């Protein structure tokens, strides 16, 4: 039981004036009439990143959307939608987006001049495909006018009325194009790629289909969040990015000149930043696949019968998660009897598993040492079975490009020196 | 290059075995056991009565496992587990474990560690120790006909194919029993042991059928299509409910695998107890 009268009077009723958060948004400049356009019709422009997913309530986000709409979403007007360096942070809930459609009158939105969407991207797409029941009524609007390029909203809009965000305006994309850049990927399209003063924008060639509609995607990546910069080959490059999983590759036939640019404008940010070297101490679960690796595989050989069908499921899932390879075949199940005899199993596993994962040797040898100390007299001997076959793994780390990964081996030979000294009867 | 000092050679070893510290033990494995891979011969020496010596060596083996407990992790790998990769040597070998098991008893310790054992004998050779585990307990259960009994708790043979069970069930984890060629004769003896025996060896039935039935979605050898997977996934999962628990008789009992196996097997032997037994309906 609720409509636009209704909501109304319960934001009205409410204090939402003197919350001290209301003001806030006003600050935040989201929403903001900017002048007309050439029809005369006002125009708003709603910034994406101004707005987080749950930081702020959404009630008070929509009256003040309301509220600026209410002296003139009589007459026809013309919004603008900022959906620069989209992501996953600013996003609409499925709950919370389907309120707009019922929490206005319904007469406004007959009276939506036109649309214009800005610097949009491939995660605004992917939004839509997976809200596109919600978004139904928008697809193949007439109403939403993509802006391809730059040089054509200010043609449509009133030029020196245009009050677009300022952050947005500071890039410019007024940096160096490498024209023909090809994004090697599942699938090949054209790239242009602007490293820009302090982000780099990838611009594709080629129009793509966005509610039914051509337009250029436009993913921008702030240079502060280019964390890795590799260069593999001068035929490619490759471009790590925080929580992407696998990195971006370009092909172009200078990459070390885009690499360059990118250090150097990598490098002149490290000077700004006041205090780098402190972050991280936060790992991810796919930070750590090798850890989770000697857990399992260490409990599997427990006195418990309980215990050990737990760690054959953790075991199953860690498979599937993270695509490792094995012999046989694993399926979860609950109310598994495994034997306490959970040997000869446990090994067959560890030399497959070190045999075809080198990468997993470092992390998983630094656990499976500190867990050798913790472990029970009969349980180090466990330990010493699965041990061995990864450690003819060093081989390739020992002169891994001098990378500061040869100090880590250095502190896992110093342990194990220390295991002999103590374990006499071992 | 000297076959001939094995029989001499290894009765020493195991001798002088007890006498010598913990880590003086350890050392002793290293060098003996490359002898063991020369009873093939002797094995089969034209019935010399060389191949009883066999036999008391491994007895002596068997005392050694059971009371070095601290070491068993690497008896198994070391020992039983090359011991296993004798195809004429199987046959005496699991005949010793089998009259280790049945002087001990049901519930003796001897018993529940000599199952144990045969995890790691199997793994060299599923194919045949599966294929004659199976071949034993289906002639017991045959031989009952010759001495009638109105009850098979009753009858003189209980012992055996209880003990045998045990075996049975160890070596169902992992596919270690072959289903792929064995599945006739496993429903065959599971619909005889249902409900059947103490709370403890009622557990272990189910447990039993439970284990099968996951080495037939994690096995290679049969091609079943993504359509048959998805009712096998099921049908596990409809065993697990507590329906199957009443039909099983062990209603009253959170999990199985716990009864099913008991912590403290190697310190003491089992204790049964609360004869007192649940009655079996035929719908069931």
């Amino acid at each position: 039981n609720l409509t636009s009268s209704k909501f109304e009077e319960f934001m009205t009723r409410h204090q939402v004036h003197e919350k001290e958060e209301f003001k806030a948004l006003k600050t935040l400049s989201i929403f903001y009439q900017a002048g007309t356009s050439k029809a005369g019709n006002p125009i708003f422009y709603y910034v994406a990143r101004r707005f987080k997913t749950g930081q702020i309530n959404g009630d008070l986000l929509i009256y003040h959307v309301l509220l600026t709409l209410k002296p003139y979403y009589a007459k026809p007007y013309e919004i603008v939608v900022d959906l620069t360096h989209t992501g996953p942070s600013n996003r609409f809930k499925t709950d919370f987006l389907s309120k707009w459609f019922v929490v206005f009158p319904g007469f406004a939105y007959d009276n939506v001049s036109a649309v214009y969407i800005y610097n949009c991207n491939s995660w605004v797409r992917e939004y839509t495909k997976y809200h596109e029941r919600l978004l139904t009524g928008l697809k193949g609007s007439k109403r939403l006018v993509f802006i391809d390029c730059p040089g054509k909203l200010a043609e449509h809009i009133e030029h020196e009325q245009q009050k677009l965000p300022a952050a947005t305006l500071a890039l410019e994309e007024d940096l160096k194009v490498f024209h023909n850049a090809l994004k090697l990927a599942h699938k090949d399209t054209k790239v242009s790629i602007k490293v820009g003063s302090t982000a780099v924008q990838v611009t594709s060639a080629e129009r793509t289909k966005v509610l039914g509609q051509s337009v250029f995607l436009n993913d921008i990546y702030y240079a502060s969040e280019i964390e890795e910069i590799c260069l593999v080959d001068e035929n490619q490059f490759t471009l790590t990015i925080a929580n992407q999983g696998t990195p971006l590759t370009f092909m172009h036939q200078e990459c070390e000149a885009i690499v360059q640019s990118i250090i150097h404008i990598r490098t002149r940010w490290e000077l700004s930043q006041p205090d780098s070297i402190p972050q991280h101490t936060k790992i991810r679960p796919k930070d750590v696949p090798g850890t989770l690796l000697n857990i399992a595989l260490l409990n599997l050989g427990s006195s418990d019968p309980s215990l050990r069908s737990a760690a054959y499921n953790l075991l199953c899932a860690l498979t599937c998660t993270f695509n490792l390879k094995i012999e046989g075949q694993l399926l979860e199940t609950s109310g598994l009897c495994i034997p306490a005899n959970n040997t000869l199993f446990i090994v067959s596993i560890s030399k497959t598993l070190a045999a075809n994962e080198p990468h997993l040797t470092l992390e998983f040898l630094e656990e499976c040492i500190s867990g050798f100390s913790k472990s029970s007299i009969e349980l180090k001997h466990l330990c010493l079975e699965y041990m061995t076959p990864w450690l003819s793994n060093l081989v390739r780390f020992c002169k891994h490009n001098d990378d500061a990964k040869r100090q880590r081996v250095t502190a896992i030979l110093d342990k194990l020196i220390t295991m002999t000294i103590n374990e006499k009867q071992m | 290059n000297e076959p001939h000092l094995t029989l001499e050679f290894l009765e020493e070893c195991i001798s002088g075995f007890s006498k010598s510290s913990i880590e003086l033990k350890h050392l002793c494995l290293e060098y003996m056991t490359p002898w063991l891979s020369n009873l093939v011969r002797f094995c089969k020496h034209n019935d010399d009565a060389k191949r009883q010596r066999v036999t008391a060596i491994l007895d002596k083996l068997i005392t050694m496992t059971i009371n070095e407990k601290q070491m068993y992790p690497s008896i198994q790998a070391k020992i039983w587990g090359s011991l296993g990769q004798i195809t004429d040597l199987l046959d005496v070998v699991l005949d010793s474990f089998i009259k280790t098991s049945a002087t001990g008893g049901l519930g003796s310790i001897k018993a529940e560690v000599m199952a144990d054992t045969a995890v790691a004998l199997a793994s060299g050779n599923v194919k045949l120790v599966s294929s004659k585990v199976i071949g034993r307990m289906c002639k017991i259960i045959d031989k009952t006909c010759l001495s009638p009994t109105p009850t098979l708790e009753q009858h003189l043979m209980w012992d055996d194919i209880a003990i045998l069970a045990r075996y049975m069930l160890m070596l169902s984890f992992n596919n270690s029993l072959d289903v792929a060629a064995h599945l006739p004769y496993l429903f065959h003896v599971v619909t005889f042991l249902v409900a059947t025996g103490p709370l403890s060896l009622r557990a272990s039935t189910h447990g039993l059928v439970i284990n099968i039935i996951h080495s037939l979605c994690t096995c290679s050898q049969l091609h079943f299509s993504e359509e048959t997977k998805q009712v096998l996934r099921l049908s596990l999962t409809e065993f697990s409910l507590p329906k199957f628990y009443l039909l099983f008789g062990i209603s009253k009992v959170k999990s199985a695998a716990v009864i099913a196996f008991r912590s403290s097997y190697r310190d003491r032997s089992f204790s049964p107890g609360s004869y007192e037994r649940e009655t079996f309906a035929l719908t069931s």
